[PDB]
């Protein structure tokens, strides 16, 4: 998530 | 005059020798002589060798921590003590028999020719830190009672001393040092001239440094600033050349030399410790245990050998660095001897009781 | 206990030309660092020997020393009207250092220093020694007090290249020493003054490389702590 | 999205953070009180240097996610995203590079004589230059802080396979070459040991470094330089939380190694010879 699309929540 | 000893642990073996110092004379060394009291009712080996050492201190921390000694062998030399083997004969000096007559015939003699061309005795600034034996480089005579080489040295019977060699300063003067530079930019024609001398080659440790230098600055732009540093070259030789450095001495001058001006100023610079202990492990003389010597004294090494030596070179320079106003650094240098005057005496330094 | 000498030839005159023969004896073993001190009455120490056996620069070779263990031996062979003056031995191995009551014989460089006078006790005041002719940074600096009737005492000691500061035990942070390397001066501060503190005080030049006995003094000032003004 | 989801994960993101912050609070506190108290070894210049990178890191990168990740979105302004994105990753490549300069410094010193805080410096020099195409990077927000984020068609083809050498490929084979060279460990011909301690200590660290970095960068490249990423559900939520294994034990992992601050660490659970001599004789 940190420098990548991380999954919405 | 007087002659010091020190007694072994097991009182057995007791060693007497007259001078701590040797003067290195580089052409030729001092003969270190001395003698062995024998204690032959106690002595059940049969036999004492007594050696001298030359090692340098491995350097401060090994295997990611500090202690012990992998001090490297810069050379070793044995001599049978008691004993006396009848095949060596050689010529004992006046010292050697005073002793023996004082003595008797439990004292034996030994001399020790020391080659030329090794490392003068060294010290390295030990950290506050550092609890162990001091790191340098220095020389040490022991003896011990034992049947071969070979055979473990147990500490309940041997007996240690350490010892420094010393070189002092040629009477006779060198040519006045003299150093020039000329600087040029890429924005201007005419140059930019500096030049630096130092009144004689040597000075004696706690005696002034006097330059004079004198700058001719032509070029467009200004010299702003001055930095002046007694500096010091110490080459470090356990595996390879190993050029360290650490200046001693420093000052800043908020002078200026103006485009088209004449400079003429003397400058003076005197080494002193006390600015120099946070420094750790900046080179020192020769120490007895951990007596606070002077600075170190610059190395004088025979000509002939081509500085290979496997040892601490030291040799004390001064830079004279001009600042351009804004490449423009200048660096120019001037190189001298630092030794003590002509000794007389042994050196007896001063402490509490 | 500190190491004490003692010197027994205090009382000799009327002795023109012929063998004199002066001993001091040293409480503890102190080896060789011993040197002996010349006083004309009235005038600055000089320097006579060093090490027992070392004859110093500018002196007679009549004079003479010797060491045997702890007890050591001055020599004249013909004493000369001008050696009538005070004699002081003294080892130098051990800070600090004490000089013995001087030996007086009777018959019938710049070294600046100011600052002295009369004081009130419980005070403080300054006293300078200006240096001249020779290097700091290549000597220790000392100051010795004379009082009168009593043994001579070495009181303080600089160190400028060991940048170290050395006291008597009677006198441990209760004065503040000094130098100003650049004006090559040593500067004095009493603080807290007592009757004790009256005395003329000496300076004198160490000459650092190694430690000997003491080569050139100041005429002094004198110091006299009294309730008097 | 998920609920139960979010609860676990939030849940190992809080346990890992008071975790390596315990563990790197601890370490350089002893290391703090032995600096006082005796030398600041150069030795432990590095350790105290990883302790105050690591801290820095939690703090400045747990909070933020958990931020998103309880808030479940974004409420703040839009330069906020550089601060926040940078303020991350700088810890990030701060450490590796960093180990890196403290490899090199044990390197050269293995035989260093003497020699009178640069390659700290060039660590955190060298990582705030490499700090740079993060700017140019990320994109706008398309509600949330710059979602949908991407620095070009190869911004997530390239760059990220970049991204994946700068942080691996330098830096382990780098350290690697760095204990690879202690392979002349054999000097001062035979005796007229030390490679045991030399070999577990390189060995334990380049393995917890490298499977330690392992999971995040897999699934970053198994997500990235494959289109439709394969997998969205829950495995991939929690082990994309993970990365932090070696902030709290690659401090204990040097640590370990020194015998000081690990004899020191260890007492804080609960927090023959002679004279030489003179004498005379007779002359003539």
């Amino acid at each position: 998530c940190y420098f990548q699309n991380c999954p919405r929540g | 005059t007087r002659v010091f000893k020190k007694a072994s642990p097991n009182g057995k073996l007791t060693v007497y020798l007259g001078k701590r110092d040797f003067v290195d004379h580089i052409d030729l060394v001092d003969p270190v002589d001395g003698v062995v009291l024998v204690d032959p009712e106690y002595l059940k080996e049969r036999r004492v060798y007594v050696t001298l050492t030359c090692a340098f201190r491995y350097g401060r921390e090994d295997l990611d921590v500090l202690g012990l000694t992998f001090r490297k062998d810069l050379f070793v030399a044995n001599v049978q003590s008691f004993p006396p083997a009848p095949e060596d004969k050689k010529p004992l000096t006046r010292l050697q028999e005073r002793l023996i007559k004082k003595l008797g015939e439990h004292a034996y003699p030994f001399t020790f020719e020391i080659p030329p061309n090794l490392p003068c005795s060294v010290t390295l600034q030990p950290g506050p830190e550092d609890t162990g034996k001091a790191c340098g480089v220095d020389y040490e005579v022991k003896a011990f009672c034992a049947e071969n080489l070979e055979e473990k040295i147990h500490k309940r019977n041997s007996v240690r001393l350490v010892i420094r060699k010393v070189q002092y300063a040629p009477e006779r003067p060198g040519p006045q040092p003299t150093a020039e530079t000329t600087r040029q930019f890429l924005m201007s024609d005419k140059p930019l001239h500096l030049e630096a001398s130092l009144d004689k080659e040597i000075y004696y440790h706690g005696e002034p440094i006097s330059v004079n230098v004198h700058v001719t600055n032509n070029t467009n732009k200004t010299v702003k600033k001055i930095k002046i540093s007694v500096r010091q070259y110490a080459d470090i030789c356990l595996f390879n050349t190993a050029q360290y450095k650490c200046p001693v001495a420093m000052e800043e001058a908020d002078d200026t030399v103006a485009p088209s001006s004449t400079f003429c100023k003397v400058y003076t610079l005197t080494p002193f410790l006390a600015n120099n202990r946070e420094k750790r492990g900046l080179a020192l003389d020769g120490k007895l245990k951990h007596e606070d010597t002077n600075l170190a004294s610059s190395t004088l090494l025979r000509e002939g050998a081509n500085r290979e030596i496997l040892g601490i070179i030291v040799s004390y320079k001064v830079k004279v660095k001009l600042v351009v106003s804004r490449s423009s650094d200048v660096a120019v240098e001037l190189p001298f001897t630092l030794m003590h005057p002509k000794p007389k005496e042994e050196p007896p330094h001063r402490e509490v009781p | 206990g500190d190491i004490q000498m003692t010197q027994s030839p205090s009382s000799l005159s009327a002795s023109v030309g012929d063998r004199v023969t002066i001993t001091c004896r040293a409480s503890q073993s102190v080896s060789s660092a011993v040197a002996w001190y010349q006083q004309k009455p009235g005038k600055a120490p000089k320097l006579l020997i060093y090490s027992a056996s070392s004859l110093y620069s500018g002196v007679p070779s009549r004079f003479s020393g010797s060491r045997s263990g702890t007890d050591f031996t001055l020599t004249i062979s013909s004493l000369q009207p001008e050696d009538f003056a005070t004699y002081y031995c003294q080892q130098y191995k051990y800070v600090p250092v004490t000089f013995g009551c001087g030996t007086k014989v009777e018959i019938k460089v710049q070294l600046v220093e100011s600052g002295g006078g009369l004081v009130q006790p419980g005070g403080s005041l300054r006293l300078s020694c200006a240096a001249s002719g020779f290097n700091v940074y290549s000597s220790s600096i000392h100051w010795v007090r004379q009082a009168p009737g009593k043994c001579l005492e070495w009181v303080a000691s600089i160190s400028s290249y060991y940048g170290y500061t050395y006291y008597a035990d009677s006198v441990k942070g209760r004065f503040t020493i000094s130098a100003d390397t650049s004006k090559n001066t040593a500067y004095l501060q009493m603080n807290s003054l007592r009757a004790e503190d009256t005395a003329v005080y000496y300076c004198a030049r160490s000459r650092q490389f190694w430690y000997s006995g003491l080569d050139y003094w100041g005429q002094g000032t004198l110091v006299t702590v009294s309730s008097a003004a | 999205r998920d609920p139960l989801l979010a609860r676990a994960e939030l849940a190992l993101l809080s346990i890992v953070f008071v975790a390596v912050a315990l563990s790197n609070g601890l370490v350089l506190a002893a290391l703090a009180r032995r600096g006082r108290r005796g030398h600041w070894a150069p030795i432990h210049v590095f350790i105290g240097h990883l302790c105050l990178a690591d801290l820095a890191v939690a703090l400045f990168q747990v909070l933020p996610q958990l931020a998103w990740k309880a808030t479940d979105r974004f409420r703040g302004p839009d330069a906020l995203c550089r601060a926040v994105k940078y303020l991350q990753m700088v810890g990030m490549y701060a450490s590796s590079y960093m180990i890196l300069a403290m490899t090199l410094d044990r390197h050269r010193a293995i035989c260093r004589p003497m020699l009178a805080n640069r390659p700290v410096l060039v660590a955190w020099a060298f990582s705030l230059l490499l700090s740079l195409p993060q700017l140019f990077i990320f994109a706008q927000r398309n509600v949330t802080d710059c979602w949908a984020c991407f620095a070009e068609p190869w911004g997530r083809r390239t760059y990220v396979t970049w991204i994946a050498l700068m942080v691996f490929v330098a830096p382990t084979l780098g350290i690697a070459a760095c204990q690879v060279l202690i392979f002349r460990e054999i000097h001062a011909s035979l005796v007229p040991a030390a490679v045991a301690k030399t070999v577990r200590m390189t060995l334990v660290i380049v393995v917890v470094y490298v499977l330690c970095w392992a999971p995040f960068f897999l699934v970053q490249l198994w997500a990235a330089w494959d289109p439709e990423a394969p997998l969205e559900g829950a495995p991939f939520v929690l082990l994309m939380l993970l990365a932090s294994l070696n902030s709290c034990t690659n401090p204990w992992i040097y640590a370990s190694f020194s015998s000081s601050v690990s004899s020191e660490l260890r007492s804080l659970l609960c927090c023959e010879s002679c004279t030489t001599a003179s004498s005379s004789l007779a002359k003539d």
